[PDB]
RNA sequence: UGCGAAAGCAGUGAAGACAAGUGGCUUGUCGUUCGUUAAAAUGGCCUCGUCAAACGGUGGAGAGAGUCGCUAGGUGAUCGUCAGAUCUGCCUAGUCUCUAUACAGCGUGUUUAAUUGACAUGGGUUGAUGCGUA
């Protein structure tokens, strides 16, 4: 090429991302699906994980959260993250699952030292679909 | 340059052990030991020794006598080795070292020949030095080096004999002339105010400071430039500096002089023989973060007055950029002659303290940038008029108008006058989140409220604002809550602050029920105020008329 | 290269700190001394010295310089053929200049040229003369409008004047005055067509036997350059599409050549066959600075043989006399038809009463090969000053910047600003942060959006290869008022430490195992005040961070990148609040760091927790400068010392125009003005090279630095075969 | 002059759970054959030497697969029970299988009907037979005696050793790859007991304390082996006799493990494990053993194997179930007298003295909304943007094109009602996305702002801004409800 | 224009000349001046080689087809007082199953990684009045 031949701007394959990836740093409640959420967890199983939270009866929910174990609530918040990052109509009818699990293991993960870090998804995920909010506003007016 | 200060043979092992360090004592047969027990037998003691070493096993140590060679000691098993003489002097300061590492005949006078670490080992005489007052061993790459007051330098390997380095160096008879922490140079420790620090390996000196107060045995300790130096007639045990991934906190090196300071680690409990108590618990010189605790060296303050870009044909300032007024002439006389017509006869009036710092102060009282001062002199004559005599007009007035108050802010919650006070929100630039936080929480329901939420949001970090509101009751959010569902935005959030800052679960119901009635109701009305500001052909047949 | 300033042989025409409008207006090839025998250039100046210098071998300890007697006039340009020369000259309401043609002699006596006088006209607006130099048009403006003709000045073979109003259109008399401006014109070697381009964009070829015009119609803003061809067949024309078109006027075809980067002000056809094309562009991202690349051309394959380009900074304001280039309407990065007379006199306002005279640049240095970076709009400009030619150029953004040449409406935008980029200390990253702007008229107007970037490149190429880019850093709608690069401890000098002005700071650093640069530390206090006084230093151990926020130049540890505190509080100075707002928060060693605000400048030791000396500032340094432009004011070293920088707008007998330059190191500490030097322009920035040097760059953007039978056989057979 | 620089892609930043290369490479594993078998595969190889067939083992047939076609070339029925193991040898000439009667035989691989020998070894049922992977004339059986022994396979009647020591139902075999005197077996009681062969061989030189029963063992280096039992694997440095990582990401007990080796992958090297509960797992043993892609079967995954470093062909991964069925995945790879007329057009250029290269490589062909970018058809642009299978991403970087560099309302001028509904019936789905919804929103507020009277005359728009108004709401719902959640996110601090 | 943060807070004339329309009047303009910190002349950007098939990294709203299989909804026609029917009502979103990651983009000249193969890159005559598979 010219050597007057100003070089033009490429992206090439660089990741692009945002100031927001802080990614360093006797039975009487209801028959509830909470064994296998524990054992998806452990796992890392999206089908049984599907299983698990198509339902969406509230109280159901509830008690499966809160029968669920607190040592593996916070990487339930993860995948929920992840999931509502990729599709946004499934913040529906899945944020119930992660207002509900701030709110019922609550000292746990006020314990634990880092949850922008370790919830950095849910940072970003909750930051990207909430900045937007004031343009919208002066859409629909 | 000083280190954190505090506290007013095998050198690297810990407790737990029975005998890992053996050492001569003052006023007995010869020497003794320490534990954490083990024996101390006769390794032929009974002389004028000093200075004591071991074999670096503690099986085979050395009561290093004067009897100008030594032989293998027994506190192991109890049987000894056989041993051999070459000097015939004095071996009461032998250094044994491991499998031919750095031993030779250096008893007292200069007359080192060659040898290993066995009974009959021996090399080349090398004897052809000087007599050195200060010879020594080191291991950068295994030598003994040997400074004179015959003056003279020089610097031999204990591998081959290698001689390396030979000069004249005149060090006097100092407090300490002993090689650094790394070894590479050789801190010159002088008497009364001064450590020079000289290049151990062309014989030239590379730093030479004074000292910051009284100290007479030092010690190098395992450090980049750092040793730890105790006083003659004192207790006085401080440290400085000009292993190294993780710091040597404790029994890396020992040579103390102070009140029998024997073995001293951090530490430094278990003395040879005295058992007595123990000091500082530092580690060794770490990177950056020692430099604000150890600021000394120089206590030699004083007061800066603002220089000039320095006049030579300054008469060619070619449109300055100043307003009206060309040059500021300090006279700082005259302001040390204000502090005394401030210490004066008005007691409560104002023609003796106030006029007198307007005048000093030149200005329409109420603008800076008229500025020649010192906050040293602002303070003592802050305090010259927080003395005898706050109701005066001009000065404290014009100066609280002023960066630098240095924490003479406490009692501006104690005083309540209503100007004074919205005055001492609203131009004080230090007033700290303990009282803005009780003037926040102490409401009458006033405006007041509001112009200090402006300064408790503007002027600190949040982690620092709620670490501290957690130290409050709950009636005093109970009746701010009510506050703000009864009788704005800075407030809101503040709200928020205060709500983060309450805990989690230990609240009530009707309480957060009316916050979240208002709460919601404010909700709507944002709504539609927001939406308010972003709120701001022809046919076939038709039948008109024309004009007449 | 021949220096003005290598030499008192001719440095003596200028070296004034104000005085320095005199310019080298001709250049001619052979010599007026004696003819007939040439290796060296005969330069005219505007004042009337006629300098002989010599390029060819070592240049001479004496010129043969004349110097013309004259009237007050002042040398437009010379005309140089067979034998005969003239020469152009202007004069003395309504403001416009007259031309007047002399003819030179020198055979009598051997210092003066006898002048002529040939023709005068006594109102000029417009000029232009053949690629020969053989005949030359204008106008005329005698009244009810202007009025053009064209004159012959080395014989009597044509002249001829005619009003314009015959020229133009009839349609166009009532419509827009760009639809009447002329705006270039040209002329061919015969003197039968003569090429009048407007303001609107069209061109009219009028055939000067007869008057009939034929009108070509390409360019959608105005023209600004014209020329024919030798031969009068083709005609290169340019105006503010970056795009040179050349017509075959037999048949109305042009051939494009569509990106030059630099608007087209001149071209000219320039061999004897025509084989290079000389053209000059105009450059105009930047409206702070009027700054042309010169190129010419080879009209084979229409490469760029031999493009020159100076440095390319890009000052805060406009700086003297500087008019963007005229167009058909008012924009940002033009001024209108009308507005051109209107916007010198306000920018003359603007210098004369106005309070900022801030004309400061950034610029860096690559720590590897030293050649300095000059940060353009939306690109940079990669310039290695041991040689004083540029490397290369290089577009950052995702701008328009280059795949459209911008015209009328579409000239109201403007291309992302490259506001900072940084290396790091081992020279193989560079660190870029700039701000899109959105255009108008749609509901994203009103929120710039902020873009960090993080390029690296080997050693042997000259381009940057991007390899990630944060867009939002440190959140949405917020800036980054300060970035630094790391010392060479924490990650080997691969991290980043940016700074917002809500005194929030982040640290940015490269990782292998994610093969990106990505983010580990953050502190993020949300006040709600605002201020872009914010400054940074970090400590070569990598320890503490010295957060200079505005009157809050607080310290930070970097074990858990909070507030310094240790627990024994051994009057651990965590803060240091000073007078007024900061701008330079400068550490020079690890011991001690000098302070400076716009008030004063102080000086601060941390193995004595205290301040130790202060100047003032604010005589020198009152609102002068932009609150964040302390830091390219003024630097330091590693290890010996820093420098102080100041300006003086010297005035008449009100300040003016000019300025000098007071510059003044001290070492260690603010001790002693060991340098203390006055230099005759205003200057914009100083830095370390790495070195010991420090080099400054001036507002005509010179660099500067302050520092420590056989041989006539063989003649007659080399001269054979010559 | 410059090229003309090309139309960047709207990239927005990126989001979790992205596609890492190693997971990309392993993703295109496809077309998933099934095979059903009688019986339950408990055991499956591959050929070593020109790898390209795999053994598996159904209950009393063995049928070698080939990986050129995926269904069964060769079959070995003539057993009496059930057949439990079969292997290659390491140069591929032959083959081992171990039975339910103690009975190895074994066969040329390649040809069904010459049994070669049969070794009549202990009594119980054998269950691991292989050779060695050094040695070509040794094979390790291993049976429900707790005993495994290093035959020759010149002298089947009496092993050369008998490895004893073991107290449960020893499993496994390996050997280790550099020192060929190491066998490494593993048995129902944890405890990878390994043999030095120079010595008596009674008594196992170190044992390895895996807690749960192990299934499997192989060695990955010279000088660590990974044992599989239990829900966990534990990798096991031999010379430092230490346990160094291990992972138990599954739910039931990991059946087999194996081991790929410097094959075309971004993973320079790979172990992939089947643990009982539909998951076939792959981790990477450079950055510490980290899993990076995993597949689901119909049943408990009994065995599984993948096709050798050296494959050079069509690369198969093979997982057998328990429930008696197999699934396979794999990645696949004019006239003489004219032409001595027109003969030197391939010549290059080796002998000549200058060589002179400016043909232009050519590039991407431009698509239609970036040629009607580069021709200023802004109009056309957006008529191109709005076409039926266009890329979302691409919809919305001329989008971006059209705004940044031009004007809106330039590219909008000459609607009306049918030229007008793909922008907006765009728009209705674009106003959900956080990537689009801002872009969205300009566009839409400028085409409401030039067309207000077409609101009022064309009722075919009307319901579509209704629709339009419908999804702000929504989608300002879940914008007000998100920031809810940040908030009471941030209480937690 | 000034000041500031990316929000915003303060503040906005006279002469001369010319033309047009009706020496005067009226308006508009200015390659004229003083003072204030103060949209348009049908007119848009070059060739140098295309095509096909791989490979390496980067992102993806995945590119698209199904199963009236689950889960949450949204809504319609006719009848019927409602209860409730017939369309085995329709659509959305999530799930379930699949496929060449189908999708998009950057490179493979030398790079951290990754490329090969076709072709006479002409001239000539149709090719648009020769087509129905709506």
């Amino acid at each position: 090429k010219d050597l007057a031949s100003a070089t033009n701007y490429v992206e090439g394959n660089a990741r692009v991302t945002s100031g927001d990836n802080f990614k360093h740093v006797t039975a009487t409640t209801t028959g509830t699906v909470t064994v296998i959420l524990s054992q998806a967890l452990q796992s890392n199983d999206h089908s049984l994980l599907e299983t698990v939270l198509n339902n969406r009866d509230e109280r159901v929910i509830r008690d499966t959260i809160f029968r669920l174990k607190p040592a593996l609530a916070v990487i339930l918040l993860e995948r929920l993250a992840e999931r509502i990052a990729r599709q946004t109509h499934r913040q529906g009818p899945l944020n119930v699952w992660v207002k509900w699990c701030l709110i019922i293991h609550g000292g746990y993960l006020v314990s634990i030292p880092n949850l922008m870090s370790t919830l950095s998804s849910l940072h970003s995920t909750l930051k990207r679909r909430s900045d937007l909010l004031p343009r919208l506003l002066a859409l629909d007016a | 340059d000083y280190v954190q200060v505090a506290d007013g043979l095998m050198v690297n092992k810990g407790n737990y052990t029975l005998n890992v360090i053996t050492k001569a004592l003052e006023d007995t047969t010869d020497t003794s030991n320490d534990h954490l027990d083990n024996k101390a037998y006769t390794g032929s003691d009974e002389f004028l020794s000093q200075y004591k070493i071991k074999a670096k096993a503690k099986v085979m140590s050395i009561k290093i006598d004067t009897k100008n060679s030594l032989v293998i000691a027994i506190l192991q098993n109890g049987l000894i080795e056989i041993f051999d003489f070459k000097l015939t002097l004095l071996h009461s300061f032998d250094i044994s070292y491991d499998n031919l590492k750095y031993a030779k005949w250096f008893t007292e006078n200069g007359t080192e020949y060659v040898f290993v670490l066995c009974p009959l080992q021996d090399d080349k005489v090398c004897y052809k030095l000087l007599e050195l007052t200060d010879c020594g061993s080191g291991e950068s790459s295994p030598i003994k080096e040997l400074s004179s007051t015959i003056i003279e330098g020089f610097s031999f390997e204990n591998s081959k004999l290698c001689y390396q380095f030979g000069k004249l160096y005149k060090l006097n008879q100092g407090k300490i002339y002993i090689y650094s922490l790394p070894h590479c140079q050789l801190q010159q420790v002088i008497e009364f105010p001064m450590v020079d620090k000289l290049s151990p390996g062309d014989d030239l000196i590379s730093f030479q400071p004074v000292s910051v107060n009284r100290v007479l045995l030092t010690v190098n300790n395992v450090i980049y430039l750092l040793d730890l130096l105790h006083c003659s007639t004192l207790s006085q045990r401080e440290l400085t500096h000009v292993v190294i991934n993780s710091e040597k906190s404790h029994n890396s090196k020992t040579i103390a002089i102070g009140i029998s300071t024997k073995n001293g680690p951090n530490p430094t409990s278990s003395l040879e023989i005295i058992n007595i108590d123990v000091g500082t618990n530092t580690l060794k010189d770490s990177l950056g973060k020692s430099f604000q605790v150890g600021n000394n060296d120089s206590s030699v303050i004083l007061k800066p007055l603002f220089d000039d870009k320095d006049i030579n044909d300054k008469r060619v300032k070619c449109n300055d950029v100043s307003g009206d007024s060309s040059v500021p002439v300090l006279h700082c006389n005259e302001v040390i002659e204000k502090l005394s017509a401030l210490q004066d006869n008005d007691i409560t009036s104002f023609d003796d303290i106030f006029f007198k710092e307007l005048k000093i102060k030149e200005e329409h009282y109420t603008e800076k940038d008229r500025y020649i001062s010192d906050p040293g002199f602002l303070n003592k004559v802050l305090d010259l008029i927080f003395g005898k005599f706050p109701k005066t007009l001009t000065f404290l007035l014009t100066h609280p108008l002023f960066p630098l108050s240095r924490t003479r802010n406490l009692l501006s919650l104690l005083r309540d006058q209503p100007r004074l006070f919205k005055q001492a929100i609203v131009t004080c630039p230090n007033l700290p989140l303990n009282e803005l936080l009780e003037e926040l929480f102490s409401i009458r329901n006033r405006e007041l409220l509001l112009d200090i939420s402006f300064r408790i949001l503007q002027d600190f970090t949040r982690d620092s604002i709620k670490q501290e509101m957690k130290k409050l009751s709950k009636l005093d959010v109970q009746n701010f809550i009510e506050f703000i569902t009864s009788g704005s935005t800075q407030l809101f959030q503040l709200l928020s602050l205060v709500l983060d800052s309450i805990g989690l679960f230990s609240l009530e119901g009707a309480l957060l029920e009316n916050l979240t009635l208002y709460i919601d109701k404010q909700v709507e009305i944002a709504e539609r105020n927001t939406e308010l500001w972003n709120l701001i052909a022809l046919p076939t047949y038709t039948m008109e008329y024309l004009d007449i | 290269t021949l220096k003005f300033a290598n030499n008192s042989l001719l440095s003596g025409i200028f070296l004034q700190e104000e005085e320095n409008n005199e310019s080298i207006v001709k250049i001619l090839l052979g010599d007026i001394t004696v003819p007939q025998q040439a290796h060296l250039i005969t330069v005219f100046t505007n004042n009337g010295h006629v300098i002989v210098l010599n390029y060819k071998g070592k240049l001479v300890e004496s010129p043969k310089h004349f110097k013309i007697s004259l009237a007050d006039e002042k040398l437009a340009n010379v005309f140089h053929s067979e034998g005969n020369y003239r020469i152009l000259t202007t004069f003395k309401h309504n403001s416009l200049q007259s031309y007047r043609l002399y003819a030179l002699t020198f055979d009598d006596a051997k210092k003066q040229f006898e002048v002529a006088h040939q023709a005068e006209w006594h109102n000029v607006i417009l000029s232009n003369i053949s690629s020969n130099g053989k005949l030359l048009a204008h106008m005329c403006k005698d009244v009810e409008h202007k009025s053009i003709s064209v004159v012959s000045l080395f014989d009597d073979s044509v002249n001829l004047s005619f009003p314009l109003g015959s020229i133009l259109s009839s349609q166009t008399q009532s419509l827009s005055y760009n639809t009447r401006y002329v705006s270039s014109m040209a002329i061919d070697n015969m003197g039968q067509q003569l090429a009048v381009g407007f303001a609107s964009g069209v061109i009219s070829i009028v055939s000067l036997a007869d008057l009939q015009i034929r009108l070509l119609k390409w360019h959608i803003d105005s023209v600004l350059s014209l020329s024919f061809s030798h031969d009068g067949s083709y005609l290169l024309s340019g105006g503010w599409e970056k795009v040179m078109s050349l017509w075959q006027l037999e048949t109305n075809s042009q051939q494009f050549l569509p990106r030059l980067n630099g608007i087209i002000i001149d071209c000219q056809v320039l061999g004897p066959q025509g084989n290079y094309y000389s053209l000059i562009l105009q450059m105009t991202e930047n409206n702070s600075n009027s700054d042309y690349q010169f190129l010419l051309l080879n009209a084979s394959d229409l490469t760029s043989k031999l493009s020159i380009n100076g440095p390319l900074p890009v000052f805060n304001s406009t700086i003297k006399h500087i008019q963007q280039p005229i167009s058909a309407m008012n924009t940002k990065n033009s001024n209108s038809i009308t507005s051109l007379n209107h916007s010198k006199k306000k920018q003359s306002r603007k210098l004369i009463k106005s309070r900022r005279q801030d004309f400061t640049t950034n610029v860096e240095i690559n720590p590897i090969n030293k050649n300095l970076y000059f940060p353009h709009i939306s690109a940079v400009q990669i310039f290695d000053f041991y040689k004083n030619e540029q490397v290369n150029y290089q577009y950052l953004t995702s701008g328009v910047n280059n795949s459209m040449g911008k015209v009328r409406f579409e000239l109201n935008l403007q291309d992302p600003i490259i506001t900072d980029l940084k290396f790091t200390k081992d020279g193989q990253w560079m660190i870029t942060y700039e701000i899109e702007y959105p255009p108008n008229d749609l509901l994203s107007s009103k929120d710039l959006t902020h873009i960090l970037k993080f390029w690296t490149k080997n050693d042997n190429e000259t381009n940057w290869n991007l390899k990630t880019k944060v867009i939002n850093p440190h959140g949405i709608s917020v800036p980054i008022t300060k970035i630094l690069p790391s010392p060479r401890s924490v990650n080997n000098s691969q991290g980043c430490l940016t700074a917002d002005n809500n005194g929030g700071l982040k640290f940015w650093s490269f990782d292998s195992h994610e093969s990106n640069w990505c983010l580990k530390k953050i502190s993020l206090p949300n006040f709600n005040h605002f201020s872009n006084s914010v400054s940074l230093a970090w400590s070569q151990d990598g320890s503490l961070i010295f957060h200079g926020f505005d009157d809050k130049l607080q310290i930070l540890d970097f074990d858990t990148f909070k507030k310094f505190e240790s627990l024994e509080n051994t009057k651990t100075v965590s803060e240091f609040t000073l007078d007024s707002e900061i701008q330079t928060v400068k550490l020079i060693n690890d011991t001690n760091l000098i302070v400076a605000t716009r008030t004063t400048l102080n000086a601060i030791n941390l193995l004595r927790g205290q301040v130790i000396n202060s100047f003032d500032l604010y005589p020198f340094v009152n609102g002068v400068y932009k609150n964040g432009h302390m830091d390219r004011l003024i630097t330091c070293d590693e290890r010996t010392g820093n420098i102080a920088l100041v300006i003086n707008q010297q005035l008449t007998d009100v300040p003016t125009i000019n300025y000098k330059s007071r510059i003044i190191i001290f070492d260690s500490d603010l001790s002693t003005k060991l340098g203390n030097f006055t230099h005759h322009e205003y200057i914009s920035w100083i830095g370390w090279n790495y070195d010991t040097d420090f080099i400054f760059l001036d507002i005509e953007s010179t660099l500067g630095v302050v520092g420590t039978n056989s041989d006539i056989f063989a003649e007659q057979l080399h001269k054979l075969s010559s | 002059s410059t090229a003309r620089p090309r139309i960047i892609t709207s990239k927005a930043p990126l989001l979790p759970q992205q596609t890492t290369p190693e997971q990309r490479y392993w993703r295109q594993y496809t077309s998933a054959q099934l095979v059903k078998e009688h019986n339950s595969v408990t055991h499956i190889s591959f050929n070593p030497q020109h790898p390209h067939d795999f053994a598996v083992t159904s209950s009393t047939r063995v049928q070698i697969f080939s990986s050129r076609t995926r269904q069964v070339i060769k079959t070995f029925s003539r057993f009496k029970d059930v057949v439990y193991s079969a292997s290659f040898r390491s140069d591929g000439k032959l083959l081992c299988a171990g039975d339910a009667t103690g009975l190895v035989s074994v066969y040329d691989s390649y040809n069904p009907r010459t049994i070669l020998l049969s070794i009549n070894a202990s009594t119980h049922p054998t269950h691991v037979t292989k050779f060695h992977t050094q040695d070509n004339k040794i094979l390790a059986t291993a049976s429900d005696d707790r005993v495994t022994r290093l035959w020759d396979i010149s002298n089947a009647y009496e092993p050369q050793l008998e490895l004893t020591g073991a107290t449960d139902y020893v499993r496994t075999l390996s050997f280790i790859p550099a020192a060929p005197h190491l066998v490494a077996t593993g048995s129902y009681d944890g405890l990878i007991r390994l043999y030095d062969t120079r010595s008596s061989g009674s008594t196992p030189i170190y044992s390895l304390n895996h807690d749960q029963p192990v299934e499997n063992v192989i060695a990955v280096s010279p000088t660590q082996i990974v044992s599989c039992g239990g829900n966990n694997f534990k990798v096991w440095d031999l010379t430092s006799n230490k346990k160094l990582y291990e992972r138990g990401n599954f739910n039931k007990a990991v059946t087999c493990l194996d081991y790929v080796e410097n094959f075309d992958s971004p993973m320079q090297s790979a172990l992939i494990a089947s643990s009982l509960d539909g998951h076939v797992k792959v981790f990477d043993p450079l950055d510490n053993f980290q899993v990076k892609f995993g597949w689901k079967f119909s049943g408990p995954v009994l065995s599984c194997a993948v096709s050798p470093s050296t494959a050079q062909g069509n690369r198969h991964l093979v997982a057998g179930l328990s429930s008696g069925l197999l699934a396979i995945r794999t990645k696949k790879k004019k006239s003489n007298n004219f032409q001595r007329m027109m003969r030197g057009s391939e010549y290059q250029g080796d002998q000549e003295h200058i060589i002179h290269n400016d043909k232009v490589r050519s590039q991407r062909r431009m698509r239609a909304f970036e040629r009607n970018i580069n021709q200023f058809k802004w109009s056309e642009a957006l008529d191109n943007a709005f076409v039926p299978g266009m890329a979302k991403e691409l919809t919305l970087t001329v989008l971006q094109e059209l705004r940044k560099r031009g004007k809106v309302r330039v590219a909008l001028y000459g609607r009306d009602e049918s030229t007008l509904e793909p922008l907006l019936n765009w728009c209705l789905k674009g106003i959900e996305d956080v990537r689009s919804a801002s872009i969205v929103a300009d566009w839409v507020a400028v085409v409401l702002e030039l067309y207000g009277n077409t609101l009022e005359s064309s009722p075919v728009l009307q319901e579509l801004m209704i629709d339009l108004k419908t999804k702000v709401r929504h989608e300002i719902h879940k914008s007000k409800e998100a920031q809810r959640i940040e908030g009471m996110l941030q209480l937690l601090t």
